[PDB]
């Protein structure tokens, strides 16, 4: 945890 | 990239409302805070997407992204749900189709203060007549001033969106001072936002631990807002 | 009455200096809490009689004046601590026999996250190179808009004390947009003081309830009914 | 919310 799906969303979409 | 250009690029960066449906029967406890989480996990990716749109945002830190999207998601999706109820006094907008009376905040223990703030502070801005493009600097100036090299960047990239607001009043045509007085009032209710944002946030937490409601994933993340 | 003579009349209900009488014992984790609640307690007496002689408000109901200072006062303690503040980077000035370092701050769990908001608040209207007056008007500012026959005589008063900042900063003879630049920027910043503010509270309430602290009772009164 | 405290002080100088 600390790198899952906000940081998805800013940084894969 | 001047005023208009960047009010220009605040207006198409918008998201368009999510929709969802108020269940069946009256709210239980229970159906009112599912309803009132799914909206919010879905505009929360919404809300990703409109942030990268605002420029500069993308030239900060992913850190600093990071750290301003867990400070001001509850203030943003508060500051979009004013807006979307300003013509409707008494009522609170959360969706086309999920339209709550304050009265229906009874059935949430605790809700019914964050709804009295949110409709005091939607009086406020329905008394001011806040303008369309006011609101879309003021949204923006929300998730920048969250602060809650980059620092230097987030700073021009603040006065970037100041400037436009000051831009968009400007052109309303009234007096200089009266520019400088409703710059005032506009910005004198953020304070006023923050705080609900918080009240929601210390009260969403308390329906997880309830167990009241689920909470995970994105909404989760944002929540305990620390994957960094 | 002038801008001018409210910001004098302003200044003339400054509340006078405090001191906790001796800061001794190198600071542990009980002593500091001691010391910052003693003095919060004094100050909140001071605070009562400031209040009062800001014009207007004991002409307040007797219910609307005691719900803003219930409302405000952390924020009002905190603004002061970042006005004393201002001139010592790294310094928390809470007073001249109170003067704690970050590192000091690290001895009470839950209090580093705390200082570091004051500090990195203070920094900011550092940089802005906030000036006493503007102090004064952002001061009353926050206690007359803290609100979350006599509901009109706030609004005016709020509005008097407004037209006092915006003037004051006209003085400072900056440019018309950098003028409306300044006023964005220090109001901007009554969010992170209410931010601060909040999660103060809540680490004091905390406090209150292992009983970590004296009672102080009217400090106790102040946090008692603020969160109900 | 009342009682006395915070009340009395604003009553009185
Ligand atoms: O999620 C929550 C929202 C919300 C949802 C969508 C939106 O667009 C704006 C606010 C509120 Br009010 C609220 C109050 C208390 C809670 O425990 C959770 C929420
Ligand atoms: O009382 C408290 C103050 C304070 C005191 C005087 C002042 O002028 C400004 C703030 C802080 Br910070 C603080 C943090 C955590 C606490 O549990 C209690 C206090």
């Amino acid at each position: 945890s600390g790198s899952h799906k906000l940081v998805q969303l800013l940084t894969t979409t | 990239l001047s005023p208009e250009q960047l009010v220009l690029t605040l207006l198409e960066a918008e998201p368009p409302h999510v929709l969802i449906s108020r269940p069946s029967a009256p709210f239980t406890e229970a159906s009112m805070m599912m309803s009132l989480t799914k909206l919010a996990d879905k505009e929360l990716v919404h809300m990703i997407s409109w942030a990268k749109k605002i420029p500069g945002f993308v030239e900060l830190s992913l850190f600093d992204q990071v750290r301003l999207l867990e400070s001001c998601w509850m203030e943003v999706l508060m500051m979009g749900l004013m807006w979307r109820s300003i013509d409707h006094p008494g009522k609170l907008i959360f969706a086309p189709d999920l339209v709550l009376d304050r009265d229906e905040g009874k059935c949430v223990e605790g809700i019914l203060e964050i709804f009295d703030m949110l409709l005091a502070t939607t009086s406020r801005f329905r008394e001011l007549k806040l303008q369309h493009k006011e609101y879309l600097c003021v949204k923006a100036m929300i998730l920048l001033n969250s602060a809650m090299d980059s620092s230097r960047k987030l700073a021009h990239l603040l006065n970037a969106v100041t400037d436009a607001l000051v831009w968009v009043i400007a052109k309303s045509g009234i007096s200089s001072q009266q520019q400088s007085m409703r710059l005032a009032n506009l910005l004198m209710l953020l304070s006023h936002v923050r705080h609900a944002s918080n009240k929601g946030m210390e009260h969403l937490l308390n329906m997880k631990c309830k167990n009241v409601v689920p909470v995970y994933d994105l909404l989760l993340e944002m929540l305990n807002a620390h994957v960094l």
